């Protein structure tokens, strides 16, 4: 619907020729005219020296192999920085007055969730104990402890 | 662009001290009513901090960066805005530009070609550089509003920023409190973490002036530049979770 | 007609002047071989156009093999006759009075057809 | 560097350029036997000489390619096909006599 155009769409080009095999994750932009042989060319399009970028022709009536397909891929890698964008996988119902098992982002354990009158920070994660126990947690969706 | 302000006059670098402040939260994990022993990059108390006073008198020296610094700003007419960072401060290396155009705080890592004395000149046109190429990091912060109108008088607010580098990470600590040298204790909460990872050996302080090169003047403002050391402290927490006091071990 | 289209799908990855048959005549010759298998009585029992009980004796297949030899087998010396007229007039073999003299003499040779009306040199067959 | 590397760059230019112009005139030619109109019969004059102009402008460049040093089979057939010029080997008045006699035969 939003891609093809009646009586042509001239906006996109593809590069058909390259002198060697490209490395992965490499972008080349070139106005340089491709030289196919021993005869030199100064950047005008001459005999056996040809312009590398070739046009697309867009029409809805082609069928399945000649339609355009917009492709975006995701690249994942590891670096010195910690992991940034993580995942929602739906959540269960919150229950009270039962000894449960903890599954959080940074917190594992067990306990019974009761109300807390303590003053909290919006930034924080879990509160501690002198008894060396985690006695509180900040809920990220609605701000309470 | 390249031609700086020739009407400036510099003060000699006299030294002052700091007493009870400079304490930040070392960890993201909240703890309550304990006494915690941590090891991070801190400031030893009762040290020497260089006095700066900006009033045609301007203080903008060239200072190196080694381990860590503080910036404690006290403002009236909002002179000191942001800071520029980098190694050789040119287009040969990457540079951290933190500046506010009074829409949002602009944090960009690109290669800018700096002049000798860059300045910020309401605000009409902001150009500190001749050219820009090879940008890396872009960030959009929370917007703020302020007034550029010059006032001379008593100082009603404090402005805090912490520039530190641990393993390439840059964390910004900020606490906004109202009241030459105010006192009391402050607890600086973390806000913006920067995963940049570039080598910065030198900084410079940007100055904003109000009312081609003759008619720009400024109000009364002051800032502090400290040095840091990996010193072991203690912590104190109440039931609310705010730090009242911190104890340096190697002093007394 | 579906024998043309199912051949036309497979060579679509080839460049454009090599998009053809194997020769120039393979494009219209590709469909009649699978059209002959669709005209068989054994295939029509499975797809159900005929009766499920059908008796085929030795005189049933005489009508099928004669009708398929009318437009295919029986036109082969008739295809050969005017093509040997086509190559030999362009080599400078015959003059103007020998143009239609070679015509009915070859027609009673290859296919064995004598024309009932004699023709002049003002007529072209 | 060779003639074989020069021959592949001209014909891959010729491949996608002939996919656009063959489909454009045959879309109205599929509407020619579908609809007999006054509007599409002047499109046979409009898009019918677009095939005629394209084949002789690619035969303006490509007749100076030799067939002797070509190693690969594919390229040779494709090039013989490109080279045979058809009815354009005559003079001016002999070719226009050949153009008006085929309209009288049909």
């Amino acid at each position: 619907k939003l891609d093809s155009k009646v009586s042509g769409n001239y906006n996109y080009l593809y590069r058909l020729f390259r002198k060697s095999n490209l490395k992965p994750f490499e972008r080349d932009i070139s106005t340089e005219i491709y030289q196919a042989g021993n005869k030199p060319c100064n950047g005008v399009a001459g005999f056996n020296c040809y312009f590398p970028l070739r046009s697309y022709s867009f029409r809805p009536t082609y069928g399945v192999g000649h339609q355009p397909y917009r492709v975006v891929v995701l690249s994942f890698e590891l670096l010195h920085a910690p992991a940034t964008v993580c995942g929602p996988k739906k959540s269960t119902n919150l229950v009270k007055n039962k000894c449960v098992n903890f599954n959080f982002n940074g917190l594992k354990g067990t306990g019974v969730l009761t109300e807390s009158n303590k003053k909290f920070l919006p930034f924080q994660q879990f509160g501690r104990d002198i008894a060396d126990t985690t006695d509180a947690v900040r809920d990220p969706q609605t701000l309470e402890i | 662009q390249c031609v700086n302000l020739t009407t400036r006059t510099q003060l000699p670098p006299a030294y002052t001290n700091s007493f009870t402040r400079g304490v930040y939260y070392p960890d993201k994990v909240f703890r309550s009513s304990v006494l915690h022993s941590t090891q991070d990059l801190f400031l030893p108390f009762f040290s020497n901090v260089t006095w700066f006073h900006v009033i045609k008198r301007f203080d903008n020296p060239v200072l190196p960066f080694n381990d860590g610094v503080y910036f404690a700003s006290i403002e009236k007419s909002n002179i000191i805005r942001g800071w520029i960072f980098g190694t050789t401060l040119d287009s040969k290396t990457q540079s951290l530009l933190i500046v506010n155009n009074a829409t949002n705080v602009v944090i960009k890592v690109c290669e800018f070609q700096f002049c000798n004395d860059p300045f910020l000149d309401m605000e009409s046109e902001f150009r500190v550089y001749s050219s820009a190429n090879n940008c890396t990091f872009e960030y959009v912060s929370q917007p703020f509003l302020m007034d550029l109108e010059g006032k001379q008088g008593n100082f009603k607010n404090l402005r805090e920023f912490v520039f530190k580098n641990i393993d390439g990470y840059f964390k910004i600590y900020s606490k906004h409190t109202p009241i030459d040298l105010p006192q009391g204790f402050s607890a600086l909460e973390p806000l913006v973490d920067l995963p940049i990872g570039i080598n910065i050996t030198r900084f410079q302080t940007l100055l904003a002036l109000h009312r081609s090169s003759s008619g720009w003047t400024a109000g009364a403002a002051a800032y502090y530049v400290g040095y840091l050391q990996p010193r072991t402290f203690l912590l104190k927490y109440n039931e609310n979770g705010t730090i009242t006091d911190a104890v340096d071990c190697a002093l007394d | 007609e579906m024998g043309h289209i199912q051949y036309d799908m497979a060579y679509a990855a080839q460049p454009f002047l090599l998009r053809n048959g194997a020769n120039e005549g393979f494009h219209e010759a590709v469909g009649e071989i699978m059209s002959l298998s669709a005209a068989t009585p054994k295939h029509l029992k499975s797809i159900g156009l005929l009766s499920p009980d059908f008796q085929e004796d030795n005189e049933t297949e005489i009508n099928f093999l004669l009708k398929q030899a009318l437009t295919i087998v029986g036109t082969l010396p008739f295809t050969y006759m005017l093509e040997k007229w086509r190559w030999m007039v362009f080599k400078g073999e015959i003059p103007k009075d020998q143009w239609m003299k070679k015509w009915w003499e070859m027609k009673r040779e290859i296919v064995g057809v004598v024309e009932p009306v004699p023709h002049d040199e003002t007529y072209c067959d | 560097s060779t003639i074989e590397e020069q021959a592949k760059t001209f014909l891959d230019k010729f491949n996608h350029e002939a996919e656009d112009l063959f489909y454009q005139s045959s879309l109205a030619s599929w509407n020619y036997n579908t609809n007999i109109t006054e509007e599409n019969v002047q499109n046979m004059n409009n898009a019918g000489d677009k095939w005629s102009a394209f084949l002789k402008e690619q035969s303006t460049l490509a007749q100076m390619y030799p067939l002797q040093e070509i190693q690969n089979l594919t390229v040779k057939l494709q090039l013989q096909a490109l080279q045979q010029n058809g009815s354009s080997v005559l003079s001016e008045d002999k070719s226009k006599r050949l153009n008006t006699i085929l309209n009288t035969m049909s």
